[PDB]
RNA sequence: UAUCUGGUUGAUCCUGCCAGUAGUCAUAUGCUUGUCUCAAAGAUUAAGCCAUGCAUGUCUAAGUAUAAGCAAUUUAUACAGUGAAACUGCGAAUGGCUCAUUAAAUCAGUUAUCGUUUAUUUGAUAGUUCCUUUACUACAUGGUAUAACUGUGGUAAUUCUAGAGCUAAUACAUGCUUAAAAUCUCGACCCUUUGGAAGAGAUGUAUUUAUUAGAUAAAAAAUCAAUGUCUUCGGACUCUUUGAUGAUUCAUAAUAACUUUUCGAAUCGCAUGGCCUUGUGCUGGCGAUGGUUCAUUCAAAUUUCUGCCCUAUCAACUUUCGAUGGUAGGAUAGUGGCCUACCAUGGUUUCAACGGGUAACGGGGAAUAAGGGUUCGAUUCCGGAGAGGGAGCCUGAGAAACGGCUACC
RNA sequence: GUCGGAUUUCCAACGGGGCCUUUCCUUCUGGCUAACCUUGAGCUUGGCGAACCAGGACUUUUACUUUGAAAAAAUUAGAGUGUUCAAAGCAGGCGUAUUGCUCGAAUAUAUUAGCAUGGAAUAAUAGAAUAGGAC
RNA sequence: ACCCACUCGGCACCUUACGAGAAAUCAAAGUCUUUGGGUUCUGGGGGGAGUAUGGUCGCAAGGCUGAAACUUAAAGGAAUU
RNA sequence: CGCCCGUCGCUAGUACCGAUUGAAUGGCUUAGUGAGGCCUCAGGAUCUGCUUAGAGAAGGGGGCAACUCCAUCUCAGAGCGGAGAAUUUGGACAAACUUGGUCAUUUAGAGGAACUAAAAGUCGUAACAAGGUUUCCGUAGGUGAACCUGCGGAAGGAUCAUU
RNA sequence: CUAAGGGUCGAACGAUCAACUUA
């Protein structure tokens, strides 16, 4: 009778499964950054999804909104404090305009090559 | 109604004593009670020689509650009236409303004078029969 | 027992109502007292949250008070001689709330010979000075005094016999009295 | 269900209570008391949770049961006492003294008051009657019956009980420019002053409260509760006193605190 | 992340369906399976049936002990330390499991109890109980068992029980012990008659009945039935008293009675202190238990408004023998056809009544998607029903209880 | 006018409130008498009551919409938080690290129905016609 | 009674295609993805089948309401060679 | 030399009808019988309190001679009472059984009449061209079979055309 | 035993009569 806890699915597979374009795209991703699932790439794009869609759901707001304001820089300021948006993009529109790459390129499996401690991202 | 009393029994106000040896005013005592929310008891609730136990202004019922509002659609018992109520449930799917009626049966005073087809206001009280719960309090007609 | 609950009974559009739940014990019905007359028996009963219910069988006395008088004298019932809701409670004598009662009505007659110092039909100055004081009001109806010369008024028991244990009310005066006794004498 | 219930599972209990769900899946259900179980705090959980100077549920019972705590003069032994608004437990060890006051967020408080502030209580009256053998009485928010009152006490007022004694020392009565605190609802903890109100013959009662920063919000008048006039609060009010910042400012003051 | 494709034709554009595609707190199964965290799990058919073992018993400083139980009192001659069993007081109606029944029923949001009960708590709350009340009676205090236990036993078996002998209570059944004043009733007497009265009874609370008060928007005069405060009896007359509610025959008070009679402490643990008329004299604390009433709280039970799947190859339903309403009475803790006696013939319905099916407990919610919506929801939370199918009942505040009994299949 | 923050008279716009133009959009007892024609030498005694209330009063009805109280939690969206990331959870963070101190534990949605609330568009609704019509 | 001009309601017709439709074609079959004037009825792949049964009307023949099991990946519409 | 229709015959499946007052299962229910708990009218085993109540006879105190006073092992006899089971009259609640009725869910059945699936069965050629009798719609009759014929209507015709 | 089914002379009213039935 204890209170059950919370679980949710962090990966959305893709509505078209077979298709060379999008096949091709992100075998490019998977070997340039390193990753072995394309669940990985599902995972980040899911995450794109959901920011996207919390962010869109803000621009159909008029400004000086209390909602639309404090929800619109709280995820600002978390956008550029993980340093996927860069300082002179604050501005809630560049926030749609974020691609998969950008979100990979922060993941410490990147940092580490970027440092030049691994020489390779699969060491 | 023709009588005030016409039965078996005889009718009188609960605990309301008149003196046979004095000659007060007013002879019968007729102890009277306001409802209350701006509903002024009828004169003829006051002057009147009905006992009508359940009455909401010479009664002993307590109105409280919900104060509705209806139509009359029969006449045809006892100290006792139907009315209807009508309103608009509203349905989610397709973004309108459609007619619904109820028939609320309440009761109703002698001093009142209400017919078929006459827009009446009717106090929640204690429940008075199976079925009837509300009472008259204020016809409105010309 | 007997049920009170409103689920065994057809509803106000003719529909029969399916079973929903076992008789329970808060709706619970016990049977009708039937109080006779005479050889005092009071049984009790336990209700809700205890307060014992004196459930009376064969009263024999009561207390009828004058309301004219304001008085309250202990009297023997002998009878019912009018019920408005039955007729054969009549005929067995049950004595029940709102009915007719014969009272003895003797003590009656002793206090108002000893308070206002007078007779119904049939030497000291500090009685006489009440019954000075206390006159102009000695007279009473007809059909009051009538029924002393009989030694007998009528009455009426507005305690519940079976709920309460006790069988108490009022004599007739005023219309309630010119009203029950012309259904007795009615031909 | 054939009786009383005597249970409260982890899902059920109030939220102002700042429980887990997680620890058991029962509450700790307040006993039967002044206050109600919805509007109260028990001992267990503002001594374990709150205070955190117990940690276990057997550590309260060892302290209670060592005769330490005190509420309103009584020393009490029960680990779930209904403590609610209006509750002052004292500790003759750490010297102590802590009212139960609602907070501006929504829960309860651990503001510290002097021991001369411990020796009075505020009480709103809830009834006043004349009860058997003639003697008038009031029942105030605790429950406290107090015999022979002031007449100019009426319904919706409060009174200063002397806890000590439990006599009524001061009464304030309920007009307009009335300092009140709000207990219950959506807008609870909130403290201003009053403007006017709607009379509304049919119940719920309603009063238009407005803040010291000309912020105006309507609460019925069961969920009110007069603490002195405009200006002067009998009661040592807690800390930010109500003004209910936005989640704006709170922002901001979180920004200008770090 | 508001997306389609393949298939009728020699070929084309359509309608149209099939198939493909992705997801599922939707399951089942197959193949394979190395790790960390979290975690569902006899619901679907059978609310089919159950071996066996457990699942609710319980004490303090403070209800009752001489265990013919255990240590030691050495502060205790009656124990007074610990303490099985038993009596007693509470709890066992919580929790847990299942979704069979049930489609204005349950349930959800929302009202009322001025129409009711309420253990346990919280805050208050019994100078009035000796009734020819002067010997009629212990009030520095009354009576009666009984369990455990000792011994006799019975039956194959049972949480089966008897006969004999004790003993206890916060066990049963009785029961008194503190002032002073105030009115109602009485009234022996003085009896001048403006009239005063020695002396006696009752007045707490609880149940029932009848009556009264429970109120009071604004200012001045003519008289009386008898002057009423004080008197120049020319009359100044003010002084006067009852709260709340939108609203009550409300809370409350006083009269006249009713009770076979409710309560008004014969209970217990510590520390033992003061006054002296120097005494088992008189006062005296911190507590526990219980108790009548009110309020509060945990609740319980009815109840106002709106809202539930598919069906007309269900169009009229209900009232014999309760249906609609009224009167009066029973019963209930209360309102009420809940029931009874009489009277009237009403009440619902195409605005979807009634009847039938439900792989129907309902809701909070879950899957799915731009929006709209569709489907599911036994299943952790809330409100309901049941203990194999029904009926009945004791105890208790609370059960129509089944890990409580009684009867039938 | 402070050093990419923030001011005074502003060209401008935008929602609100009040007043007048034939446009009462209820007033009686009251006390505040209010804005007091009240004026004492310039901080002064006496204007029409809701702008503060207690009460009588006609308060014709809605459908609709704005706002507020109300919608138990969990759940959903979602603020903050190094479960090492993450599913989660509501934890945590900071010292002179021997005395300790302290921000949190948000917020939002929540059908229909019920309650209050400002508005008057939209859609109906009754008023005074062999005048039983209003001051 | 005819001629000319105008007007209202008609049965309709000729030419174009703004516009619609899959096309044949349409002064509506137009003012429909720039989707909303008011209202009623009917259809959700082709067979089984307007069959079986149950109601209802009729003297009968027959009319109204009206399935399921099962089977199939096609039928069907307009045009081109 | 394309497509296609129906009767009849063989094989299988599905559904319908069917005499058998069919069968089985479950719900509802008239009536009869009616357990049991509960409430009432009685009942009285049994236990126990109180009031007298005389005697078989000891004991002590008093006239000390007969005689007198109360306690005792003992037994009748009379009432004043309290608790009080088995049993019992009536009443309401009402399990269950029997007998029928009704509703709903499956199922046997000679035979009758259909539909569908059936590589190359028989007979005829009804429809698609003016399909060789233009088709189709309704109605009635007839015929192994498609189908034919009578009456009325339609073009989905083979005629947008006779001032 | 109760209730119900009439004539009748003069707010509906007081007298008078006999009759077979039902619940």
């Amino acid at each position: 009778p204890r209170a059950p806890r919370t679980y949710s699915k962090t990966y959305s597979t893709p509505k078209r499964p077979y298709e060379s374009s999008r096949l091709d795209a992100e075998l490019k991703l998977a070997g340039e950054f390193g990753l072995k699932n394309k669940k990985e790439i599902y995972r980040i794009s899911f995450q794109l999804s959901k920011i996207r869609r919390a962010a869109r759901d803000l621009l159909t707001r008029d400004e000086k909104d209390p909602k639309r304001l404090f929800e619109g820089n709280a995820l600002i300021r978390r956008l550029v404090r993980v340093g996927v948006l860069s300082e002179d993009k604050k501005k809630l529109d560049y926030v749609l305009a974020l691609k998969v790459e950008d979100f990979l390129e922060r993941r410490l499996q990147t940092q580490v090559y970027k440092l030049g401690l691994a020489k390779s991202v699969h060491h | 109604e023709l009588t005030v009393q016409s039965e078996r029994a005889f009718q009188k106000q609960p605990h309301i004593f008149n003196n046979p040896k004095v000659k007060t005013s007013k002879r019968t005592k007729r102890w009277y009670k306001n409802a209350g929310l701006g509903f002024k008891t009828p004169k003829t609730a006051i002057e009147g020689s009905y006992i009508d136990k359940k009455c909401p202004f010479t009664g002993l019922v307590s109105i409280r509650g919900k104060i509705l509002t209806g139509t009359v659609v029969s006449t045809k018992m006892h100290r006792t009236i139907v009315i209807r109520r009508a309103y608009l449930h509203y349905i989610p799917k397709y973004n309108r409303y459609e007619k619904r009626h109820k028939n609320v049966p309440v009761h109703v005073s002698p001093a009142f004078r209400v017919q078929v087809g006459d827009i009446v206001t009717v106090g929640q009280c204690r429940p008075i029969s199976k079925t009837v719960r509300f009472n008259v309090v204020k016809v409105s007609a010309a | 027992g007997i049920s009170r609950d409103s689920r065994h009974k057809r509803s106000a559009t003719g529909a029969k109502r399916a079973q929903f739940r076992k008789k329970r014990k808060f709706e619970l019905g016990r049977q009708p007292a039937n109080t006779k007359i005479g050889a005092k028996r009071i049984h009790s009963v336990r209700t809700r949250g205890g307060n014992k219910k004196y459930r009376a069988l064969r009263i024999e006395t009561g207390n009828f008070s004058w309301a004219s008088e304001g008085i309250s004298k202990k009297t023997r019932i002998a009878g019912v001689v009018y019920h408005p809701s039955n007729n054969e409670l009549v005929r067995t004598n049950t004595l029940t709330k709102a009915a007719i009662v014969q009272i003895d009505a003797t003590p009656f007659r002793q206090w108002f010979e000893a308070h206002y110092g007078q007779t119904l039909g049939k030497k000291s100055k500090n009685a006489e000075r009440k019954w000075a004081a206390r006159a102009a009001s000695a007279k009473i109806e007809s059909s009051v005094e009538s029924q002393f010369s009989a030694g007998r008024l009528y009455a009426c028991i507005s305690s519940r016999p079976g709920q309460s244990g006790r069988c108490d009310g009022y004599i007739l005066e005023g219309e309630e009295l010119a009203f029950y006794l012309r259904r007795l004498t009615a031909k | 269900a054939r009786g009383p219930k005597k249970h409260l599972k982890r899902l059920a209990a109030p939220h102002h209570w700042l429980l887990d769900k997680l620890s058991g899946c029962y509450a700790p259900r307040p006993s039967a008391g002044p206050h109600k179980l919805r509007e109260s705090l028990p001992l267990i959980v503002f001594l374990r949770n709150r205070l955190k100077y117990a940690l276990n549920g057997r550590e309260v019972k060892a302290i209670l049961m060592q005769r330490h705590v005190k509420v309103d003069g009584k020393v009490r032994t029960d680990t779930t006492y209904p403590a609610g608004f209006m509750d002052v437990i004292t500790l003759d060890a750490t010297n102590e003294n802590f009212r139960l006051v609602y907070d501006v967020k929504g829960r309860f408080a651990v503001h510290r008051i002097t021991d001369e502030e411990a020796s009075y209580k505020l009480g709103k009256v809830k009834k006043v009657q004349l009860g058997k053998k003639g003697v008038p009485y009031v029942v105030t928010h605790d429950g406290r019956t107090i015999r022979y009152p002031d007449p100019n006490i009426k319904v919706n007022d409060t009174v200063k009980i002397d806890l000590a004694s439990g006599k009524i020392t001061d009464f304030i009565k309920f007009d307009a420019g009335k300092l009140v605190y709000v207990t219950g609802g959506r807008n609870l903890g909130r403290i201003g002053t009053i403007v006017h109100k709607e009379r509304h013959d049919g119940g719920f009662d309603l009063v238009h409260i407005k803040d010291s920063l000309d912020n105006t919000f309507v609460t019925r008048l069961n969920n009110v509760f007069v603490i002195g006039e405009q200006g002067k609060p009998y009661i040592s009010l807690p800390k930010g006193k109500g003004i209910k910042l936005s989640i704006a400012e709170e922002r901001d003051r979180r920004r200008a605190q770090q």
